């Protein structure tokens, strides 16, 4: 498409879903948030409360469950997954989010 | 469907004295956030339900100068997307 560096918006991808206890691990179609976001560092030193930067991040989320195959009797096999409705560009709040750098393509079974 | 500005050197116009501009690395860099994988959760004392992977428009090189009396600004001279939590 036309954008060269697309602003943060949900993009669908497949993510590995599995529960500790069932033989298999599956993948489901969902939407995650990925895109570009405007950042910048201050030039002025005397670094007054250093400017925190933004990351492409979830806005409105929805959840969808799935029943895992192979699960033995007893174990609960329904596993819910988050699906991105709205994505926005805001800071990474370290309380709920794991704010880190690029791990190359972690969305995968095995 | 939206575009984002390349991460490049713009000119800061509060510190730029004519014939003495101060450059700032402004721009957009790729980032993404998906739900934390099971593997990872089994690594956390405090479970984080979301993982954010991010790069950021920062200075590759720069020189700390002083301007307009006593401002001690760092004047950038090359940009790139890099580790965000430096
Ligand atoms: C801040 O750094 C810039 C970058 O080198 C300095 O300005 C450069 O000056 C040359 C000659 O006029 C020109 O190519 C551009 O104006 C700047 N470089 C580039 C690559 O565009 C500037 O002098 C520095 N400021 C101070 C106070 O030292
Ligand atoms: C990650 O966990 C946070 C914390 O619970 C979730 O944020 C809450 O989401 C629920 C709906 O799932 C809302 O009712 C709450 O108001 C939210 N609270 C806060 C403090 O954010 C978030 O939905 C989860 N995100 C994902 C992708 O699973
Ligand atoms: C997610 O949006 C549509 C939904 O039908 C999907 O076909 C498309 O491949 C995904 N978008 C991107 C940018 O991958
Ligand atoms: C991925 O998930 C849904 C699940 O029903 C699928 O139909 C569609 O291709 C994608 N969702 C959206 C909102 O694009």
């Amino acid at each position: 498409k036309e954008p060269l560096r697309p602003r943060c918006r949900p993009i669908n991808a497949t993510l590995a879903v599995e529960k500790e206890g069932c033989p298999v691990c599956i993948t489901v179609n969902t939407t995650i948030c990925a895109g570009y976001c405007p950042t910048m560092t201050r030039v002025l030193q005397g670094v007054l409360p250093a400017l925190p930067q933004v990351v492409c991040n979830y806005r409105d989320v929805r959840f969808e469950s799935i029943r895992l195959p192979g699960c033995p009797r007893g174990v609960n096999p329904v596993v819910s997954y988050a699906v991105a409705l709205s994505c926005q560009c805001a800071l990474c709040r370290r309380s709920t989010t794991d704010c880190g750098g690029p791990k190359d393509h972690p969305l995968t079974c095995d | 469907t939206q575009d984002c500005p390349e991460c490049t050197l713009q000119e800061n116009p509060f510190f730029s004295q004519p014939g003495a501009p101060i450059l700032q690395c402004m721009g957009c860099c790729f980032s993404r956030a998906y739900p934390t994988p099971l593997r990872s959760k089994k690594t956390m004392l405090v479970q984080k339900n979301v993982t954010s992977e991010s790069t950021c428009c920062v200075a590759k090189s720069y020189n700390r100068v002083t301007v307009m009396g006593g401002f001690k600004v760092e004047n950038h001279t090359a940009c790139h997307c890099s580790t965000c939590y430096y």
